[PDB]
RNA sequence: CAGGCCUUGACAUGCUAGGGAACCCGGGUGAAAGCCUGGGGUGCCCCGCGAGGGGAGCCCUAGCACAGGUGCUGCAUGGCCGUCGUCAGCUCGUGCCGUGAGGUGUUGGGUUAAGUCCCGCAACGAGCGCAACCCCCGCCGUUAGUUGCCAGCGGUUCGGCCGGGCACUCUAACGGGACUGCCCGCGAAAGCGGGAGGAAGGAGGGGACGACGUCUGGUCAGCAUGGCCCUUACGGCCUGGGCGACACACGUGCUACAAUGCCCACUACAAAGCGAUGCCACCCGGCAACGGGGAGCUAAUCGCAAAAAGGUGGGCCCAGUUCGGAUUGGGGUCUGCAACCCGACCCCAUGAAGCCGGAAUCGCUAGUAAUCGCGGAUCAGCCAUGCCGCGGUGAAUACG
């Protein structure tokens, strides 16, 4: 159960409670950041290659 | 206010009612388990009482 | 104590208000 | 008519103003002994003027913000010290040897991931 | 519980089945997946088959159990005990 | 597995972002999605020309995209033809004015992402994997490079037992911030499984 | 009439603020110099590994740096001059009166 | 998992054939899904006063090619991660030694946090590591002065409120600053001990950074991917159930057993963040959760906001208690299509175990431990006492 799931994610659901986020890159249900529409894993991927504008490795 | 015995009696009738109908809430009172959705894999000692320890599953040699 | 909802300290712990902790 | 020092300790910053007078002090629109009431550590702020017997001579007007009262105390102690050496740099000695010149850089350590606090590690159990 | 500002809840698709019955002269066994429905005074004397997830459990309804949901009388798990 | 990404390690030091715009919470993600959606389309089409770096610049409702390619002639087309069909299909993706650019790669043996795809190609072509690495390292260093390291990991030679092969020449200080290390990764596919090549070029330190 | 600037890099944000300040500086009258507003920082903390390795993370931050500049007296010399100027992609512009 | 359903399929991309295409409205049955259905209308290029007639958007059905699989193998793999370990190490080139594996260098003497340096030497160099370049904190400067600041003036509804100003505080970009630099002493040298200056002295505190490799370590269920396997189903849609079970056993935590405490009232001092079907000032209704109103803010301005421990006053008087707040009865509130299984709150009542914990065992060397509150991400709501962060107060001890 995947392509049907990541696909059903976009389908405007019968109730607005049934709606939920998918990672727009890989289709992960969990740990998805609304700001990016990216899951925590994909976020680290693109960020390390500079493909996340102004997003950089924190250090303090 | 209704107090002491009378209140206890009225509380008793309520629980008794739940059992007799008998909803899931009533069933819980029968077996003396939690009634308000708590987990029973652990804890629940207040309702269940002291631990009745039992043999586990042995390991190989 | 902190686990007592019927007190100021308790409502603080749970981060809520009411009769026992007003705002 | 005035002498200034900038006072800092632990997130707390104090703007101190030393004016000659009876020896009366004020912090943030209310009196000193009113402000640090019931705090035994309060007397430490008015201590660089002891190392130089200016207790009676100066009045002080103080602004304080950030951190806590205890932090604000150490801050005032810095600034009030700084105000005196500005009054006369001959006071630098007999204040520096006692450390009133320096600002301690001790601040809250940053909490680290995989810890409960800064260094407080999660409880170990082998098996 | 459900805020009384809002209405007492039933699925309507089950209520209508009951009301149509009340007219024509009851009864009939009623198959429902609405555990979430509140029991309602018009349901007394009926027997409604609540589905527990596996089977339709026949439930006879009386006045003493009006305020509850239907699912409350069709327990989802079977236990018996241990050992 | 331990080592941090050479690029992500140097963003705002020796490395600038591929996407260089600003946006707010209301629309960071749609802008992000379009960029990615763009890079995908371009990465597959401009494979032949040896796509190396895709830079995307944005203002409002129009977008540039600067492609760095070692063989530009493939990108432009027949007398400025192919750039059109792509910018046509690109604006069809965007809804903006796709100001597609083609920028030259001066020495293609100094582009780590290029070096990677070259070796990956060689190993899909069933070449000697150990030899292929040695040559790639050789060419890179010959091109004036201060240091080179290339790494192949996977079922090398199609062996059942997976392995890791790598060669290196000169300096490659991954710990040094003020050192410009070009990093690139190519995924290589074979009948027996997938390999992975990483190319490291130490262009120089500032 | 004031101009507020935002962007994800402080170097480009300041350059463009420094330029705009200059543009009116030539064509009078007065400018209230580019002041550094506090930086809003958005942080993301993530498990390094893909699977199950909870006690190791990576910290990521996104900084929206902020500058405000005041054009005291309009004077259409400058009020024109800005519309004809080049400031890079990293920055966004707010103009008020 | 049970039950009801779909078969070129929820999805990609080409091919025929037909409707005919669009799309927005419905309606019957049904738990929904689905099945059966009933509306209105499409230019294109065009032959067109015409009857017309077909081309190509996309819809529908039929029929293929194909899709789909979180089904299996982390003992086929990429990628990423844990770990030994921030440990002081692992090697290469040429030379020399050995028949050879290999050795030398990397050993030695001193030094250091360090294969850090110094001296020595058949070795002379070099790379991956260490350190340094990066970030936060501590002092100072420069540049800036609103939404931030108010020292000294003038008003002042007494609130930086207004004129006024950017001194200070701050904000945030660029610099400076410390190098065993200087003095003494011991030293072959490196360094070590000490002193002065100075905000900081011997890496100033903290972070980011993790060598060759190891563990056939972890992940085919994030993704990618070889191979194996399913094809009116191991794919797909839905309704409900389950992941929340409970004689038991373990880990990580929360709240306590009380007077260095508990309570009520009154009164102070943070920081980092978040916020346009969002944060919500203030008004009123409710004991209250909340509800109705209703300004301000696209936010250094408006709001979340009260920080809490503390300080002041009074109460409690050693009691299973005004300690503790589990459990249970009842009545409400809010999100949500819907809180039975299985939400968080509020209120009345209930007021359990617990009197400091057997064998055993954990963390922490300083703004640390302890203790106190605050924010965020995920998110409709929330079972968060979890996690990642932020400040407040602030120890004890290291002989060895
Ligand atoms: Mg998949
Ligand atoms: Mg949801
Ligand atoms: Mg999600
Ligand atoms: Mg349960
Ligand atoms: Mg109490
Ligand atoms: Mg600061
Ligand atoms: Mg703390
Ligand atoms: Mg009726
Ligand atoms: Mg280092
Ligand atoms: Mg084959
Ligand atoms: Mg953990
Ligand atoms: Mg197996
Ligand atoms: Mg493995
Ligand atoms: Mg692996
Ligand atoms: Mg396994
Ligand atoms: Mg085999
Ligand atoms: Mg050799
Ligand atoms: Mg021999
Ligand atoms: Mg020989
Ligand atoms: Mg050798
Ligand atoms: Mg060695
Ligand atoms: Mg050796
Ligand atoms: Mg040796
Ligand atoms: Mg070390
Ligand atoms: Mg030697
Ligand atoms: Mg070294
Ligand atoms: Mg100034
Ligand atoms: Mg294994
Ligand atoms: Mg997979
Ligand atoms: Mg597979
Ligand atoms: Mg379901
Ligand atoms: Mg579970
Ligand atoms: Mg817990
Ligand atoms: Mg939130
Ligand atoms: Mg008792
Ligand atoms: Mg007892
Ligand atoms: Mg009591
Ligand atoms: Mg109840
Ligand atoms: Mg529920
Ligand atoms: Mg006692
Ligand atoms: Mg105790
Ligand atoms: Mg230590
Ligand atoms: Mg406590
Ligand atoms: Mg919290
Ligand atoms: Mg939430
Ligand atoms: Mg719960
Ligand atoms: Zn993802």
């Amino acid at each position: 159960a995947r392509k049907a799931l990541i696909e059903k994610a976009k389908r405007t659901p019968k109730f607005k409670v049934r709606a939920y986020t998918r990672c727009v890159r890989c289709g992960r249900a969990r740990s998805v950041y609304r700001f990016f529409g990216l899951c925590r894993i994909c976020l680290r991927e693109l960020a390390h290659k500079g493909q996340l504008p102004g997003v950089r490795k924190a250090s303090w | 206010w209704k107090l002491e015995g009378e209140l206890r009696a009225e509380v008793a009738a309520n629980i008794k009612r739940l059992m007799d109908i008998g909803c899931y809430r009533g069933l819980r009172h029968r077996r003396g388990l939690p009634v308000r959705g708590q987990r029973t894999r652990t804890n629940a000692r207040t309702r269940k009482g002291p631990r009745k320890t039992v043999a586990g599953k042995k390991k190989a040699p | 104590g902190k686990g007592d909802r019927r007190t100021r300290r308790g409502k603080i712990w749970r981060g809520t208000y009411g009769k026992y902790r007003p705002r | 008519e005035q002498y200034y020092g900038t006072g800092r300790r632990k997130e707390a910053v104090a703007r101190v103003f030393l004016r000659p007078g009876n020896g009366k002090v004020t912090v943030n629109g209310q009196d000193f002994n009113e402000y640090f009431q019931g705090l035994v550590r309060a007397v430490a702020a008015l201590e660089p003027l002891r190392a130089v017997d200016a207790l009676g001579h100066f009045d002080a007007y103080i602004t304080v913000r950030g951190g806590g009262k205890s932090g604000q105390i150490d801050a005032i102690k810095l600034g009030i010290a700084r105000a005196l050496v500005q009054y006369n740099p001959d006071y630098r000695a007999k204040l520096k040897p006692l450390g009133f010149l320096t600002r301690d850089a001790r601040v809250v350590e940053r909490k680290k991931y995989g810890k409960h606090k800064a260094r407080r590690a999660p409880q170990y159990s082998k098996r | 519980p459900r805020s009384l500002k809002k209405g007492v809840f039933v699925d309507d698709h089950l209520l209508e089945k009951v009301l149509e019955l009340n007219a024509k002269g009851e009864k009939r066994l009623i198959k429902t997946w609405s555990r979430r429905s509140t029991i309602v005074p018009e349901m007394v004397g009926h027997t409604i088959a609540v589905y527990n997830g596996k089977q339709h459990v026949p439930v006879y309804i009386t006045e003493n159990m009006v305020g509850h949901k239907l699912g409350e009388f069709a327990p989802t798990r079977t236990y018996r005990g241990h050992g | 597995g331990n080592k941090i990404h050479p690029i992500g390690f140097r963003l705002g030091i020796t490395r600038d972002w591929e996407s260089r715009w600003y946006a707010g919470k209301k629309q960071y993600r749609h802008l992000l999605l379009e960029d990615q959606r763009i890079r995908g389309l371009l990465e597959k089409e401009l494979y032949s020309a040896g796509l190396a770096r895709v830079d995307i610049e944005r203002a409002a409702d129009n977008v540039a995209v600067t492609v760095h390619v070692a063989k530009p002639g493939v990108v432009i087309g027949r007398g400025g033809e192919r750039i059109r069909v792509l910018r046509e299909e690109l604006a069809k993706l965007t809804g903006k004015n796709v100001a597609l650019n083609v920028q030259e790669v001066q020495n293609p043996n100094l582009s780590a992402p290029l070096v990677a795809q070259r070796v990956a190609e060689q190993i899909e072509r069933r070449f000697a994997v150990r030899r292929a690495i040695k040559q790639a390292v050789q060419r890179v260093m010959e091109s004036g490079a201060k240091g080179a390291k290339v790494i192949v990991s996977g079922r090398i030679g199609g062996a059942e037992q997976a392995r890791t092969e790598w060669a290196a020449q000169g300096r490659v200080p991954l710990h040094t911030l003020r050192a410009n290390i070009d990093y690139g990764f190519a995924l290589a596919r074979t009948t027996y499984g997938v390999l992975g090549v990483k190319a490291y070029i130490f262009l120089g330190e500032v | 009439i004031r101009i507020k600037l935002r962007g994800f890099d402080h170097k480009t944000l300041d350059a463009s603020a420094q330029k705009i300040v200059e543009a009116a500086r030539r064509s009078g009258a007065q400018v209230s110099g580019p002041i550094p507003l506090p930086t809003r920082v958005r942080r993301f903390t993530v498990i390094r590994g893909p699977f199950k390795h909870k006690d190791s993370r990576e910290h990521f931050e996104l900084r929206t740096h902020n500058r405000l500049v005041d054009i005291i007296n309009p004077n259409r010399k400058t009020i024109e001059q800005l519309m004809t100027l080049d400031l890079p992609t990293g920055v966004e512009i707010e103009i008020k009166t």
